[PDB]
Parts: C-alpha cells; structure tokens; sequence
C-alpha cells in the first residue's frame, strides 16, 4: 500500500508532489498517445487474457443471415503477467526540517527526474520486448511485414517509401486511420526543404497518415513504424497509473518510489512495419 | 482507490 | 503497524499452530516449566548424584548431608526462528478479487522450525556446545542389537527397564524409536493374537512413539515425571512482523526454548 | 505473561 | 525476628559503609552498573572487540558498521560476605548506660569484606570462571625489570602508553602498583632533581595508586573509561542475622559483584 | 530505586 500515514510531508507537499509527476510524465509520453488504454482494472490483477492470433474473416451480406460468420478461435488463450516498473526517489532529512522553520518551499526536481526517467522506461518496454520476461514489442513482433527505405538525403523518398509501407499493409487487407512514429535524425532529415511539390513533408505525411507523426528519443537510430491505430488491433492495459508512494524510513533520509503497470497487447502482428 | 486514472487517454 | 486485518492474522496463527502440533513429537513426551515471559533469558540447571542414603535415628537425629545441586550454575535459553516472505499485490488482490489468502509460506517456515526444534531436543548442538538426549552423560548404554529375530524387540526394552530399575530410577516409562525399526516393530508374530508393539507398550505406559528425527538405528527410554527432565519455554511459535520493505511483506515465526535435564539418570541408548 | 499457545501436548 | 532497633541499625550501616568507603581502592577507577537488586542473579558479560572509525559526509550516507557485540556469555555473580556477633549483654547495655552502641566488631568485618572484594577485581580464581586485571587473557604485556637503579624507571610506563595507544586506546590512563616498587619509587637519591609519583601522575591523570592485595613484583596499566570496563553491582554493603546462637547474636556483611571487562584490550601488566 | 546504592561509585 501507499504511506499517508507516519510520512514525513503534509497534505500540500502530497498534492505539489503528486501534480510534479503528472505533469512530467504527460510531457514525456510518446507511446501512450497512439494506443487507446484498456481501463484502470486495479491493484491486485496480474494477468490479462492475452487474445491469441490472427484471421482475416470478413463480414458477409446477405438477404437472410446464413453465411455463419464465425469469430473463431480454437488453440488457447495463454495469459501473461502484468510487469512493474520503476525507479527511486529520495530527498534528504534536514531540507524538511528547514521546510518547517526556515525558507519554506521544498524542492522537489527529484520528483521530476525520476518521472522522467521512468517514462523513459515505459516507452523502452512498449516499443521493445526484453529477453528476461520474454515479452512482445512494436519492432520485436513476428511477422511484422517490413520494408527498405534506404533512399533519403533525396528530396522525398520518405514518402515514396512510406506509401510502400503503407501498401504492404493493405495487402494484407488492413487499413485504416494510420499512425508514423519515426527515429530523431530521420525525423529531422524529412522535416528539411519542401519536395518541390509544395511544402515540408511533414505536411504531406500528415495528411496522408491521418493520425499525426510522432517523436520518440527512445528508438532506436534509423528506424520508423507505421500502425492502424483502431483497437482491436493493438491495445494497452493498465493495472495502476502512474503514482508516487512512500518507501521506508532509511538511515535518515526518506526515499520513495513511483510505481505504474503496464502491458501492450499486439492482438493482430499485421499492423506492423519497420526498416 | 483502484480507479482514479490519474494521467492517461492520451487521445488515441 | 500489521498490514493484516484480524481474520487473516487469525488464519495465519491457526495454521502455523496447527502444522507445529502434528508435527511435534518432542513435547508429547515432556512437561513443560511455565512461560516466563520474553524478557528473561536465563535458568538454573541441574541436581544429580547428591547421593545421602537416609537417616533412621529414634525420637532424635543424626547429620546427614542436605540435597541441593551439585554446583549452582546457569545457561542461556537460545532462539530459533524461521522467516517466509509475501507480496503486496497478493494482498490487495485478496484484499478485493479473489478471496483465499494463500498461506503456504507460513506452513513451510512452520515446518521448518519446528524440525529445528526436535533436532535440538533429540539432538544437541555441537558448534555452541549443549546437551542431547543421544548425547548426554550417563545415558546408560545397553545393546539395542541382535533383532531381526520373531522375539527380540521386548528382550532390548526389558534390559533396558532393568538398568533404570538397578539405579533406583522407575515409574512410567516411555520409548521413542525411529521409523525404519518401529515400523519394522510390527513382527507381531511372538506367541499369540496380540502386537509386539501393543505389549511393548503395556509395559512402557506412556506409549512408544515414533519420531523421524532420529538416525538409522537409535531410540530411548525415559522416565516421564518432572525432576528429571525438563523443557522450559520463553514464548510459544508465534508469527513476527519484521518491517515494511520495498512494499512487499517480511515476516518471522519465533521459538525460545531450551529443555535441561535434571537427573540424567533416565536415560538409555545403543 | 504471554499465554501459551501450541500447547502442552499433554506429558 | 531482629532484635536490633532502628537507631542500632542505623550505627551498624553508617559503621559499615565508612569503613568501606575508607578501604576500597579498586573501585574508584572503575564506573559502577547500576543497583540491579537482589533478584538478578546474572549478566550480559558482552564484548571482546570492536572499531568502527567511522566517517562524515554533507548529505548523510557512508556506511558504517554498528558495534553491537561479538559474543554474548552471560556469567552469574557471586557473593561475598563476611560475619561477626555481639554478645547479647552488651545489647542490654546499650540501652540503659552506654547509649551508643560498641561495634568495633563490624569494622573487623567490613575491612576483611573490603579487602577481600578488592582481591576479587584484581585476581581471578578459576574455581567459577571469573576472569581478573592481571590473570586475564589479552593484557599486552610488557617486560620492565630495570628497577632498582632510578636512573630509568618510567620508560615501562611510558611503552605501556605507546603499545596501548596502538590499538587504538587513549584517554586518562592509570596506575597501580604493588606497595614493594611503589616504595621503591618514592625514593630520593643522587641527581635529586624531582621524586617521581608527580612524573607518572601527570602521564597518567588519574591517579596512581596503592594496594597491598598484589604479588612482590605486580603492576598495572587501564583506561578508565566506559564503554571499556565496568563494575556490576546486585546489592552493596549491607548487614543481616544468622539467626541468634547461644543468646549470642551473630551477623553477616554481603554484596553481590562482578567485574566485566567489555574491552579487553585497555590493560597492560608485567 | 530497588534498595539504593550506599558506598559504590567512588570516582570513575
């Protein structure tokens, strides 16, 4: 459990705490934002039904229903354990004591770094499996369906290469409002001259990708993916958000830790593209 | 606790 | 601060008492000096061979020697404990969706020490340096050989019953094998319609007991009253918070205990 | 004190 | 029950203890453990050994190893006594002509009880394991037989300060000596200049001292200090019957001691 | 308080 009880800061510096966190992480956050969150289930779940694979069974029309339309899966289901990630926190013992009876406001930027970098973990862990816990990610799937690009300092080739993406994705007969979430320099390099024809070509990818271009320093050097960002398709769940809680009591100080659990669920490995 | 969703929906 | 509420502490309690109780043979063949409380931590020991043969004398008296220890001396009651660990989020999870609280931890750390304890009392600790019922001295050695013969486990016992009676040492006996003999014991066969162990334990009256903890090849006989041998508890087994930590769950299951045998007159081996 | 609480397990 | 009344009591208490105090020696270079009382019966013998060096820094955190114990013993306390009587006539008397009390037989008593206390702290007897100044184990001896010829003298002192510096050991040090080399040293001879109980005084800082409880030849070195030595105490000088013997009237002075010396690093000897 | 000292602690 949390502390809010024998802790050392009142009600004020809870709530300032608390906002410093939110804050921090809402700013950081570049995964969260192209997967829609399945909700705050709470504490105490450990694993989700983590639905199996893959068909590409359409839907039928017809005077009268009997084409049987099955949804249909036989194999399992295979559940999987919802992880905890963290990082620590610690101020000190006399800079409260000087909060009581001396210059009153409480630094907290230890809050801020270490929001920080554990939001830095998250999109580590979303973006890339590990072989630990022998998890799934975005660039670590099976089956992905990926393409070369190979052809930039062009004028435009992101985007030639782009639509080749793009088009290997329909394919296989998935479609939708995507999404583009793209490495630093490459993210730069296409943010350069216009294509000749017309403006930036982050114009010009917006437009076509339809659920914005992304940024994400935790990606690796020269690589990019594109999604189809509808659920059923990829989701997110969460066992707890984002929250500071009360440690222990060391030598003298107070360190404490923020706590979120998190997984991705790749339900269908065919809205994936890499290099 | 074990619903308040404090920072999330990011609009996805 | 208990991060547990009171039918999950009850529960906890119930089942380290309950494992602790079955598998207790040590203390079924014992009396108990009452609990002292936790904060002593040491006791007086012994008395033995203050041999004065009595006085007769008419309307008078001679001057014979008192009895009293034979040299005033203490020790100090050990502790033995076992520790087993739980999870926050298994706690909030029973706390809300799925109600059973597993306990099996407790039940192992349980069982752990209460095998320490029977070690300790058939057995003494040789790196501190005590005294064991196999190891005592004066144990009255007599030959637990030669069976495997249809009669032979009542030939031992009855050597055995005589040598305490020769020292002036008797009463209601009792017997404690380990497992390989006291199941191989069942050699009923001896005269007639009736358990070579049921006639043993006619003539032990306190009941031959089986106790794991013994080697391949011993037992003993003992002499059941007080005054000869003793067992005097500082606390019972009792489950122990350690502290919060990394917001899992430390705990701890506790034992002060310390047998002293007074009269090690009543004794018997191999 | 503290009562007993595994027991005396009689003899 | 106690034929004595109050005020007799109280001559006899005052008697006892001002003798004591005018005869004790050991016990003004060694801090007292409190007033444990009557009922304790033994005591946590602790340490053997220890430095932590220790350390600060601005923010708070540099691991450093608490000094709790090395191992714990826990030896009892004997007794001590000694015992006279009074002639019950002389009781009578007190009460009609000779108002105060006559009990030169008490200081008799306490001196006897003093002295023997005082040989106690200095001298171990193996006979129940107590360990004493110049029979323990881990004194740092020193060889100093130079004597005799004043031209010299201290330079024992003096290595008995360095080598007890080097483990680690300063504070007020402190002398004692047997009364043969003590008058031996206030000796006055050629090159006069000074005596020299001022010199080792002044290197010492609290005090050197004299007791006639020592061998021909003995001598010591300590650092006074806690949390290095100290001086249990169960009951102090005190005065009880025997009982009443032929209308005579006997008694018996008693204290319950023991020397513990945490740190048995602070000593130094011959 | 249990029975007080009477002639120990002379000094140190």
């Amino acid at each position: 459990f949390l502390g809010h009880a024998e802790n050392p800061l009142r009600e004020e510096e809870w709530a300032r705490l608390n906002e410093t966190v939110i804050q921090v992480a809402r700013r950081s956050l570049v995964g969260r934002r192209i997967l829609d969150i399945y909700g705050p289930l709470g504490a105490g779940v450990q694993t989700v039904p983590y639905d199996e694979f893959q068909g590409v069974s359409p839907g039928a029309v017809d005077i009268v229903g009997e084409q049987e339309t099955a949804m249909v899966f036989t194999d399992a289901r295979k559940f999987k354990t919802i992880p905890i990630i963290y990082k620590d926190f610690l101020l000190h013992w006399r800079d409260i004591e000087a909060a009581r009876t001396h210059n009153m406001p409480l630094d907290v930027s230890a809050a801020a770094g270490a929001a920080a970098l554990c939001a830095q973990q998250e999109d580590e862990l979303i973006f890339y499996g590990d072989a630990r816990l022998g998890y799934e990610g975005l660039m670590t799937a099976n089956g992905r369906l990926t393409v070369p690009l190979g052809d930039w300092t062009s004028p435009g080739g992101g985007f030639q290469a782009i639509v080749e993406a793009t088009r290997k994705l329909n394919e296989q007969g998935h479609f939708g409002p995507y999404a583009v979430v793209l490495s630093p320099r490459l993210y730069s390099q296409l943010h350069r001259i216009y294509e000749k024809t017309g403006v930036l070509e982050i114009e010009t990818i917006r437009q076509l990708a339809s659920d914005g271009v992304y940024q994400s320093n935790r990606l690796r050097g020269e690589s990019g993916v594109v999604v189809s960002t509808g659920r059923e398709n990829m989701d997110l769940a969460v066992s707890m958000d984002m929250v500071a809680a009360y440690l222990g009591a060391s030598r003298m100080n107070h360190p404490f830790r923020v706590l979120e659990a998190l997984l991705l669920r790749i339900k269908h490995p065919d809205a994936i593209c890499t290099l | 606790e074990s619903h308040p969703l404090t920072v999330g929906s990011l609009r996805r």
